[PDB]
């Protein structure tokens, strides 16, 4: 093939081996496939009913699921949908204070990005960058009708 | 006793990796169209649609109203793969004139179906940024070829 | 209900569906009309399957 | 007190509608479309808190998902998924509260 | 007494507008939402002005 | 679609015919030129009857 | 580099357009403007050019 630097030899054609192929990148130009992180926790991040026979990034579904495609659309970069595994996030710990959950991969260079429901604080504001808020919400109160009739 | 090896075996193999599906294929009569023939002979059994354009019989000095209104017919379907089955003089022809209308900037793919892709010049190609295959023979990297060069 | 496309998208109780594969389902995918894209939203997450 | 939130839903599921559980609204919110139907969120929110995108610091993708995420709550997308994922996915319907 | 915001759009009898400039009728313009764009459609050919 | 049928031998040409038009079913071909001599038609068209 | 196809223009900032060469970017479909001083279709340049 004929590049920058000029003519590079790709590979080597036989009759008995047709197209053997001997590559020069690997690579090359990657740049990287983005980490992302989250929970289980519906109906935020879920199991597809056949995530067995699916793979990928499309086993799972919910809110954020649609949230992380919406996201890479506007800023072009490849998702790898992960999960914590923990599988709530963090909250430190008393007198260890390591970080754990989808907080401690974003400090500690596992993961590059976390979406999910996570709650804005100020103990997480020191020490990652939060976004504005997707989703306002608030404590509430939640009882049956009943009625019964009664 | 033929010292030339058969190349139509190579240039098909060439054309699967690229995994090409429609390409135009530009031959001379005076070479010849066995090449051209395992290329036809195949677009049925590998489903091709190849735009052959018998490029030999032109005159000298009408290279420049021939040659540009040849990659006017190469746009009616928005030809962008095209394969040179020609003598290292006559690409270096077709070479030139493709540059001067501007058919080899990041989108076009040539192939250079001769044995000598490093004989001609193509340093005139290597920053148009369109890709360009070839074939060589006589590999300038074995030692043997080292000693003859010098 | 009243004889009418939308007072069968307001109820949910007598439930309604397509075929699984024809134009009649396609129909209701691209639709935007607002009475329709009701029903396909419905339809679409209408479990089990209608 | 209860020891996870699956055994604060179950716990107002069997007290004949004496005894309730204060949560977050978002998962208020979510328990009430799904089967069998038998919870309500009443009464606004408590507080003023909101879910965001955590990314490291200094970090490239921090600034531009910042700005992503206004762009999606203008454009109307993220009422739109909460809308998708909350009552379109959702089993008891928003036109299961009306009419019967 | 105080329904909602669907049931809001769904009489015509109590009507209902916004600021004539403003970030709220821009909400409802671009509004791609069924319940709304049926309030935009309904304020945008409302007479008298709303 | 250009066939170079010409290079066939006469041993193997009950497969190689078949086999030959089993790519043009490919393009569900209807409209076939025959540019042969007359001795290689009649046995094209012999096997095109088979 | 190929900076001279459908898209780009340019502009030559001095007296003389004609005085170089044109001929090799006059077919890569970029606009190119100049100025030129030397009126070749003045009669007394014609005169001068004969």
């Amino acid at each position: 093939e004929l590049k920058t630097n000029g003519p590079r030899k790709i590979g080597y054609w036989s009759e008995v081996d047709k197209m053997v192929l001997t590559e020069d990148d690997t690579s090359g130009l990657e740049q990287k496939t983005v980490v992302v992180t989250t929970i289980l926790e519906s109906p935020y991040v879920m199991m597809k009913k056949n995530h067995e026979m699916l793979e990928g990034n499309e086993r799972y579904e919910g809110y954020c699921v649609d949230l992380a495609a919406e996201i890479a659309k506007h800023c072009g970069f490849k998702y790898k949908l992960t999960i914590v595994g923990d599988g709530k996030y963090g909250a430190r710990d008393a007198d260890t204070k390591i970080w754990n959950g989808m907080v401690g991969e974003l400090v500690y260079g596992k993961a590059d990005i976390a979406i999910a429901p996570l709650t804005i604080t100020l103990v997480r504001e020191e020490v990652i960058d939060f976004s504005k808020p997707f989703m306002s919400l608030g404590i509430s109160i939640m009882i049956k009708k009943p009625q019964k009739s009664k | 006793i033929q010292m030339r090896p058969d190349l139509k075996g190579a240039l098909l193999s060439l054309i699967e990796y690229y995994q090409w599906d429609k390409f135009a294929y530009l031959y001379d009569s005076d070479r010849g169209l066995s090449t051209l023939q395992a290329v036809l002979d195949s677009a049925a059994e590998k489903k091709w649609q190849v735009t052959a354009i018998n490029v030999g019989n032109i005159n000298n000095d009408k290279k420049d109203e021939t040659y540009r209104s040849l990659f006017q017919d190469l746009e009616l379907k928005k030809e962008r793969r095209v394969i040179l089955d020609c003598e290292r003089d006559k690409v270096n022809d077709i070479v030139d004139q493709v540059i001067t209308i501007g058919k080899h900037v990041k989108g076009y793919h040539y192939i250079i179906a001769n044995l000598g892709f490093t004989d001609g010049d193509l340093l005139k190609i290597q920053f148009g940024g369109a890709e360009v295959s070839g074939f060589q023979i006589v590999d300038y990297d074995d030692s043997l070829v080292s000693k003859f060069i010098e | 209900p009243i004889e009418s496309a939308e007072d069968l998208s307001k109820q949910t109780e007598i439930a309604y569906g397509t075929l699984d594969s024809g134009s009649t389902k396609e129909f209701f995918r691209r639709s935007k009309i607002a009475v329709f894209d009701k029903m396909w939203t419905y339809m679409r997450s209408a479990e089990p399957s209608v | 007190f209860v020891r996870t939130t699956a055994e604060g839903v179950a716990r107002v599921r069997k007290s004949k509608g004496k005894y309730a559980y204060l949560l977050e609204s978002t998962m208020n919110e979510y328990i009430e479309q799904r089967k069998p139907c038998d919870t309500m969120k009443v009464g606004g929110n408590l507080d003023s808190k909101g879910y965001g995108i955590a990314t490291p610091k200094g970090s490239s993708l921090g600034t531009p998902v910042n700005l992503a995420v206004l762009k999606l709550s203008e454009q109307g997308v993220l009422d739109k998924l909460k809308n998708k994922w909350w009552y379109d996915k959702g089993e008891c319907g928003a036109k299961d509260s009306g009419s019967k």
